[PDB]
Formats: structure tokens, C-alpha cells, sequence
């Protein structure tokens, strides 16, 4: 039965999270892959200079 | 081109060479998983073969070398790490025929042996199934109608029928009943009646995979 | 008695708050973004030398070096430039489910149904690679372990409990209880002080490194949960699962943005890792290919098929230039 | 009267060269590339090439056989395939009779053949048929040449001991080493291998029948419609070849008009089994079969 | 194997 105590210790922590809005956390993730797009070989092919895979 | 990596491609073939000769020493030895549905059993089959984590009991009869990997101390989820043995040669199931009585022990064996018989990984894989306890099963019988596990059960309560109804029923849990055969044996005392059981039938698997493999099967 | 009921209202009470604070969702934001849907990758090297099923591979932080395990008992290590084996380990149990290049790039770990994480020391004074500790204290099996330095260890169980370990000393200085399925998979932050893992009851809970006890927990996956990896930032993470479904939590916003399924895909996910910029989601499915998914737009941006069985393990190179894949034919691939 | 015999052979082999190429071809790349090497699939690539090259070389022999025995490619052309055909065709049996044996040691003792049959061993072994092959091929490289006809034809038999130029002598010369080609054809080439293929798919047969391991005909089946389709493409030509190598004498003057289209037509029912082979030994086979429609 | 002759 401690099991049980112990959960709703957990989930009181989790009830009082300083929470963001979904909109931001979105933008910020956008923001980022924005910023690191460039230096990111997968988003666009290396010139064959700079891959070191050939 | 290569100036001192070249020596680094010769250690690279070296030990590519010794992974080589590990992996064929690796697959000469033929791999048994012993699934037993309780304490009871898989460990009195361990120490009748010749000899926490999992247990790989290695022994050799009659020129093929076994491996036994005792996995009953890994108490947790069996569909996340049973595709690791996808390619054992059989599973060894370990039942103790005294269960019927001890609690619907019985009925548990059966509902593991249904879950790893017609396993998505299993479909092809030959299961050993040892009945243990013939003994106590003898003196429970007397005493101990079969018909506490099964109210389906119309026979008289002797060794042989009992025996031959439970084994009955746990080779027709299986509903692949062409790419397996269910090996069934009472365990006999005797260390050498055991052990030739699993060679007889893990060489009879042996023959069907090369049939398999030679295109004839 | 009480605690059941209070424990529903409190669960009611976050489904509120995250409902509240979902103004919009992910995909709605990031609609009007370019759709960089053309991801072409070659197979640039086949590491060859595996006699068994691959289980994981890990990459060095040099990004070229890297590590992986197979059910032959051997941990390799290549050197992914010139396909080169580095090492070759014998492991004392082959059932090895998981497999970690330290940072430093000194050490090497691997486990799995021995419930021990073995420590190899790659770098001695002799030629050969040895064990430097065996870190036992697991009852279930290891899925996962991810180096956090030369000494600190995070090992997921198959017992519900993730563990921090000291390697010198060889005891758990953590463990972190509260998952109530095996946890099948972890993901360190970039920071090093908070790791997800994911749990085979579809929960995959926050935990914090330095006292060790959830920070969250994220529900929203229908079936057990294989894969997890952070973004790059480290304030949001990918899980992969059995129900053919990838979801992006965020964990500031503290619930799942982002549904990356395909009814094409009925196959489970065996293993996730981000791009270096966070704008590819490499998954890699059980129906024998990996996927390439524009984690922004949840649009299958390629694919990358090659690999004759599963793809158990997956890994992006620290600097992004590579996507190693490796897979139950025994074959490791990297991409590019 | 004896013209029909002839359309029937330039069929056997238009069809043995084609289908032949075509499928080998799948053998080698879906064996060979596609797919891991095992022993059963090396030793199945070995008989791939082997029934492969010979069947590319068969166009010279419709050619050769359509000018009347004339062979205009000259000597490197008539060496060099005359060459590949005698160590193909001789390896294409001795690699059915590796084959069988194969076959016969995995299936009677399954406790060797899961300890030391590696791919090592299969391809240390799979050199013997090949050395078999090309030592009992040096007949053809070391006398085999293109030979003038005062007739104004040009012609590939062999040619012994030019160093005697004496009419009578070299017909007596040719008569003794052509003897000692057809006893060589007739228990090495013939008797070994069919008896190797016989002993190897009458005692699996009767291992898997008397332990009744097997629940259906296939493995019986599969058994008998390749030792049978190996006997009845082989067992034609073999007896030929015998009753004329114990003619020979006669046959070098040309008096026995039959033989020479005896050897024609049952030669072609040779040369039909090394097409058939790919048809019969890797496409009866569900993992290859499955692996070739998957490899597209 | 073939006869030449
Ligand atoms: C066509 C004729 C038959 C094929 C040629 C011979 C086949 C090989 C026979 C010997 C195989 C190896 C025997 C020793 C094996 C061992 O080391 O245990
Ligand atoms: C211990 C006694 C063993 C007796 C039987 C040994 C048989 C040896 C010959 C095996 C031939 C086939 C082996 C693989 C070669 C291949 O097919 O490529």
C-alpha cells in the first residue's frame, strides 16, 4: 500500500510544474532547427570535399 | 595511399580473422533455451546434464557440444528480450506433473508453454518438453484426482492415462503443427536417459534444419 | 483507501493543466515552414564482421569511432572512416542488449540479459582491452546504458528501475524507482543533468541526475515503448514504440506535440536519434528500413532501406555528418 | 529419315542456351551477391558457374554443328572452348555428386556436419571437383587443335603426337589415347558420380523413411526428380560415348555414320541438364525463390 | 567429357 502513498507523492510534484505554453515550446523548437539548419550535413548534402564518408 | 594505417588494416583483418574463428567455434555448439515454467524441475534437469542474470550451462554428449541457457532468474517482461534466442535449436520446457494439485500450477505451466509455442519467434523451433516429477506424480495420483486441473478429464486415475492426458494436452497447445514437433519425455532418474533424450531430439532438429536448409524439406 | 481517488483527481487535474496550456499545436505552428522533404542517403560504408544479430551501436563524441554489440559475445569497435575494426571484445556473456562509447571515448559498457554492465577500458598500458568493473546490483535485464563521464554510469533495467552508478566504487549512488513496466531505452541531456527514460508501460518519466527522483512523466504512447532520444536542446525528446508511433514530448510544456505515424506503418519503432539540428527524426522500424521524419512537420521526409532484417540500432554522429544504422543481418551501415 | 533427329538437338541446345544463362545468371547473382554465403549456397554457386560458362560456350558447338564440323573461330577460339567445356561439364557433375554427398553426410550424421561443416570447409572441398576437373581437362589444352581437311574444311580433333606424321601410325596413336579418354568418361565422369549421387539419395531416402522425420512426399520427390533427372540426361550420352569409344577404330574412317549422330542428339541431352540444374536445385528452394522476387 | 572425334 506504500506503492500508492508514494504515487500520489509523485504525481503532486508533477501537478505543480512551472509549465509554457505549448506555442512557445513549439516556437523554440523551430527556432533552433533554424539556427542549426547550416551546420547539419543530413538537412542538405556535403560537398564531397568536406564529407569524410566517400 | 596508406602509410601507417596499412598496419592498422592488418590488425583489422587479424582480428576480423580471429571473429571468424570465434563465430564458427560459436556456431558448432548447438543452443538450448530451458524455459521451465517453475523452480520445480529446471533445476533438477540442469543437474541431471553434464556440468543473478542468465545461466549458460555448457556440456557435451556424443561429440556436440551443448549450451543450456537456464533464463528462470530473468523475472521480467518475456516479449522484450525473447527475440534474443530466435535461433536456439530447441527449448528445453521443464513441467513438474506434481503441479496439477499445488496452486492451477498446472494451468500456469500450460499458459507459458502456449506463450512461447506459438511465439512469433519460436514458429519454426523445435520445444523439448520434459513432464518432471513422474515420481511424486505417481504418489500424488493415488491420493489427488486428476480432476482438480481438469474437470474435462474421463479416465481412470492411473499413472499411464493421467500421464498420457496431460501430455495430451500440452502437445496440443502447439497450432503450428507442421514446422514443430513438441518432444515430449517423463524424466527418468537416470542422468544418461535424460541427457540422450535431448541429443536424440536436438539431432532429429539438426537433420530437419539441414533438409530445410538442402531445399528437400 | 483515499489515495486512489486522490491520485485520479491529481491525474485529472495535470490532464488540465496540460490541456490549458496547449493553445496550439506543433503542427500548426511550423505549417507555413519550408517542407525539406528530399532526404537521399547512400550507404557510404557496410562495417562488416558481426556473426549475429546487431542490438546496439553507440558513436564516439570524436564521431568517427564507434561501438557496437551483436548475441556473437563481441563488442567491435570501427573506425567508421576506413571500415577498420579498432577492437574486438569478447564478452563473458554474449546476450548483450546495449552498449555505450564513453565521452572520453576511454571506456566502453555493454549488458543485457546478464543484468550486469560490463566497463571495458579501452585505453591500458597493455594491448588489450580489459574489463575495469562489473556493474552488478540489476535484478531485471539491462536495455540500455549511457555514459555521463569517466565515472558516472546511467544503466536502464528490465526491473522498472533505472540505476546512476560509480564505476570505482561499483555501487549505485541512485536509483531511480517509479516506472511500473521495464524501462526499455534512455537518452541523457546535451547538459548531462536530466535523462528521459522510456518504460515498457508506455510512461516515460523525467528523472533528475544529481537527487534522483521524476521530474515528469509523459504518457500518451498506446503500446511499450523501445526508443527514446532528446533534441538536441535537451527541452524535448522523441519516443519510439511498438504501435508504429514516434511522439516529440516537450518537456517545459510537459506533453506530447508532435504524432509521427503513417497507416502505411504497422511496425514497431526499434530505434530513435535526432538529426544535429534537430530537424530530422531517424527512426528505425522493425519492418527491415529506418524512416526519416521532418520532426517539425511529422511528414516522412525519406527512407532508408538497405538492411536485410530489422533495424535494432540507430545513431547520429555528434557533429551530424553521419546516420549509423545497424541491424539483426549482422551489418552496421552508415549513411549519409 | 535421320534429318528429324537433327532439329531436335539445335532445339536442346537453343533452349539449353538460353534458358541456361538466363537462370544460372539468377543463380550466381541472387546466390552470389544477393544473398549470405552457406555451404549449401556456395556449393550451389559452384555449379551456378559451372553450368553457367558451358552454357554461354554452347553457341560455338550450334555454330560448329550447323557448318558440318567446320570451326571457324581458329585455335585460341577452338582452345579456349573446348577448354571451359571439358572442365565445366566435368565439374558440373562432379559438383552434383559433391552435392549429393552433401546432402547424404548433413542428413546421416547430423552431429559432424553441425560441427565441422563451416563455410571453410566448403570452400577448402569445393576446389577438389574444380582440380578434378582441370586435370582431366589437360587432354583437351595439351592435344585439342584446330586441324586442316584437304576437303576444304577445318575441323577441332584432337591431334596426338603430330611429331608422328604416319597415316597409319596416328590413327593407331588415336585409337589408344580416345580409349583412354572414354574408360576416364566411364568411371570417373559417369560411374563415380552416379554412383556417389545414387548411394547419397538412396540412403537419405531411406534414413528419412525409416525415421519417418519427413510429413510430406516433398523431400522424396525432390530427391528422385534430381538423381532421376540426372540419370536421364547423363545416362543417354555416357552410353553413347561408351559403345563408340570401344569403336573407335571404325569411327575414324567415318564407316559408322550412326554413331556420329548418336553423339550429336544424346550429347544435347547432356548439355539439357546443365540448364536444368538452376531449375532444379536452387528454384525449388522457397528461400531462393522468395529472395529472387524480393531482389528486383 | 565431350567426344571430339
Ligand atoms: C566428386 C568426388 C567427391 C568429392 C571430393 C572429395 C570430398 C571431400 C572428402 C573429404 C572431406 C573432409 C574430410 C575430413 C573432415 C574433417 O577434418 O573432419
Ligand atoms: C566422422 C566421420 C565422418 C564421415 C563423413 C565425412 C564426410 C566428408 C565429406 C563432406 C562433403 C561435403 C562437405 C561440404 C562441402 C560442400 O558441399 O561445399
Amino acid at each position: 500500500i506504500a506503492q500508492a502513498r508514494k504515487l500520489v507523492e509523485q504525481l503532486k510534484m508533477e501537478a505543480n510544474i512551472d509549465r509554457i505554453k505549448v506555442s512557445k515550446a513549439a516556437a523554440d523548437l523551430m527556432a533552433y532547427c533554424e539556427a542549426h539548419a547550416k551546420e547539419d550535413p543530413l538537412l542538405t548534402p556535403v560537398p564531397a570535399s568536406e564529407n569524410p564518408f566517400r | 595511399l596508406s602509410a601507417e594505417d596499412k598496419a592498422a588494416v592488418e590488425r583489422s583483418k587479424m582480428i576480423d580473422r580471429n571473429l571468424r574463428e570465434d563465430g564458427e567455434k560459436a556456431a558448432r555448439e548447438v543452443k538450448l533455451l530451458l524455459l521451465g515454467a517453475g523452480e520445480s524441475g529446471k533445476s533438477t534437469i540442469v543437474k541431471q546434464m553434464k556440468i543473478t542474470g542468465i545461466v549458460e550451462t555448457h556440456f557435451t554428449f556424443k561429440d556436440l557440444h551443448f549450451k543450456m541457457f537456464d533464463v528462470g532468474a530473468q523475472r521480467s517482461e518475456r516479449k522484450k528480450w525473447i527475440h534474443c534466442f530466435e535461433g536456439v535449436t530447441a527449448i528445453i520446457f521443464c513441467v513438474a506433473l506434481s503441479d496439477y494439485d499445488l496452486v492451477n500450477r498446472m494451468h500456469e505451466s500450460m499458459k507459458l508453454f502456449d506463450s512461447i509455442c506459438n511465439n512469433k519467434w519460436f514458429t519454426d523451433t523445435s520445444i523439448i518438453l520434459f513432464l518432471n516429477k513422474k515420481d511424486l506424480f505417481e504418489e500424488k495420483i493415488k491420493k489427488s484426482p486428476l480432476t482438480i486441473c481438469y474437470p474435462e478429464y474421463a479416465g481412470s486415475n492411473t499413472y499411464e492415462e493421467a500421464a498420457a492426458y496431460i501430455q495430451c494436452q500440452f502437445e496440443d497447445l502447439n497450432k503450428r503443427k507442421d514446422t514443430k514437433e513438441i518432444y515430449t519425455h517423463f524424466t527418468c532418474s537416470t542422468d544418461t536417459k535424460n541427457v540422450q533424450f535431448v541429443f536424440d531430439a536436438v539431432t532429429d532438429v539438426i537433420i530437419k534444419n539441414n533438409l530445410k536448409d538442402c531445399g528437400l524439406f | 483507501d483515499e489515495l486512489r481517488q486522490e491520485a485520479e483527481q491529481l491525474k485529472n487535474q495535470i490532464r488540465d493543466a496540460r490541456k490549458a496550456c496547449a493553445d496550439a499545436t506543433l503542427s500548426q505552428i511550423t505549417n507555413n515552414i519550408d517542407p525539406v522533404g528530399r532526404i537521399q542517403m547512400r550507404t557510404r560504408r557496410t562495417l562488416r564482421g558481426h556473426l549475429a544479430k546487431i542490438y546496439a551501436m553507440h558513436w564516439g563524441t570524436d564521431s568517427r569511432l564507434l561501438v557496437s554489440a551483436s548475441q556473437d559475445g563481441k563488442l567491435i569497435i570501427w573506425d567508421s572512416y576506413t571500415t577498420n575494426k579498432v577492437h574486438a571484445i569478447p564478452l563473458r556473456s554474449s546476450w548483450v542488449m546495449t552498449c555505450a562509447y564513453a565521452p572520453s571515448g576511454n571506456y566502453v559498457a555493454c549488458g543485457g540479459l546478464d543484468n550486469i554492465c560490463s566497463i571495458y577500458n579501452l585505453k591500458t598500458r597493455e594491448g588489450n582491452v580489459r574489463v575495469s568493473r562489473e556493474l552488478a546490483g540489476h535484478t531485471g535485464y539491462l536495455s540500455c546504458c549511457r555514459f555521463l563521464d569517466d565515472n558516472q554510469i546511467v544503466t536502464s533495467s528490465g526491473d522498472t528501475t533505472c540505476a546512476l552508478w560509480d564505476i570505482e566504487t561499483g555501487q549505485q549512488t541512485t536509483t531511480f524507482t517509479g516506472h511500473t513496466g521495464d524501462v526499455m531505452s534512455l537518452s541523457l541531456a546535451p547538459d548531462t543533468r536530466l535523462f528521459v527514460s522510456g518504460a515498457c508501460d508506455a510512461s516515460a518519466k523525467l528523472w533528475d541526475v544529481r537527487e534522483g527522483m521524476c521530474r515528469q512523466t509523459f504518457t500518451g504512447h498506446e503500446s511499450d515503448i523501445n526508443a527514446i532520444c532528446f533534441f538536441p536542446n535537451g527541452n524535448a525528446f522523441a519516443t519510439g514504440s511498438d504501435d508504429a508511433t514516434c511522439r516529440l514530448f516537450d518537456l517545459r510544456a510537459d506533453q506530447e506535440l508532435m504524432t509521427y505515424s503513417h497507416d502505411n506503418i504497422i511496425c514497431g519503432i526499434t530505434s530513435v536519434s535526432f538529426s544535429k539540428s534537430g530537424r530530422l527524426l531517424l527512426a528505425g522500424y522493425d519492418d527491415f528500413n529506418c524512416n526519416v521524419w521532418d520532426a517539425l512537420k511529422a511528414d516522412r521526409a525519406g527512407v532508408l532501406a538497405g538492411h536485410d532484417n530489422r533495424v535494432s540500432c540507430l545513431g547520429v554522429t555528434d557533429d551530424g555528418m553521419a546516420v549509423a544504422t545497424g541491424s539483426w543481418d549482422s551489418f552496421l551501415k552508415i549513411w549519409n | 529419315g535421320y534429318l528429324f533427329l537433327d532439329i531436335i538437338t539445335y532445339l536442346v541446345f537453343a533452349v539449353t542456351f538460353v534458358l541456361g544463362v538466363l537462370g544460372n545468371g539468377l543463380v550466381i547473382w541472387v546466390a552470389g551477391f544477393r544473398m549470405t554465403h552457406t555451404v549449401t549456397t556456395i556449393s550451389y554457386l559452384n555449379l551456378a558457374v559451372a553450368d553457367f560458362c558451358f552454357t554461354s560456350t554452347l553457341p560455338f558447338f550450334m555454330v560448329r554443328k550447323a557448318m558440318g564440323g567446320h570451326w571457324p573461330f581458329g585455335w585460341f577460339l577452338c582452345k579456349f572452348v573446348f577448354t571451359i567445356v571439358d572442365i565445366n561439364l566435368f565439374g558440373s557433375v562432379f559438383l552434383i555428386a559433391l552435392i549429393a554427398l552433401d546432402r547424404c553426410v548433413c542428413v546421416l550424421h547430423p552431429v559432424w556436419t553441425q560441427n565441422h561443416r563451416t563455410v571453410s570447409l566448403a570452400k577448402k572441398v569445393i576446389i577438389g571437383p574444380w582440380v578434378m576437373a582441370l586435370l582431366l581437362t589437360l587432354p583437351v589444352i595439351i592435344r585439342v587443335t584446330t586441324v586442316p581437311g584437304k576437303t576444304g574444311t577445318v575441323a577441332c580433333t584432337f591431334n596426338f603426337s603430330p611429331w608422328t606424321n604416319d597415316p597409319k601410325e596416328r590413327i593407331n596413336v588415336a585409337v589408344a589415347m580416345l580409349t583412354v579418354r572414354g574408360i576416364i568418361r566411364f568411371i570417373i565422369g559417369f560411374s563415380a558420380p552416379m554412383s556417389i549421387v545414387a548411394v547419397s539419395y538412396g540412403l537419405i531416402a531411406t534414413k528419412i523413411h525409416k525415421q519417418g522425420l519427413i510429413k510430406s512426399s516433398r523431400p522424396l520427390r525432390v530427391l528422385s526428380f534430381v538423381a532421376a533427372a540426372f540419370f536421364l540426361c547423363w545416362s543417354p550420352y555416357q552410353v553413347v560415348a561408351l559403345i563408340a569409344t570401344v569403336r573407335i577404330r571404325e569411327l575414324l574412317q567415318g564407316m559408322y555414320k550412326e554413331i556420329g549422330i548418336a553423339v550429336d542428339v544424346t550429347s544435347a541431352l547432356a548439355f539439357f541438364n546443365s540448364c536444368l540444374n538452376p531449375m532444379l536445385y536452387v528454384f525449388m528452394g522457397q528461400d531462393f525463390r522468395e529472395r529472387l522476387i524480393h531482389a528486383l | 567429357m565431350l567426344f571430339i572425334i
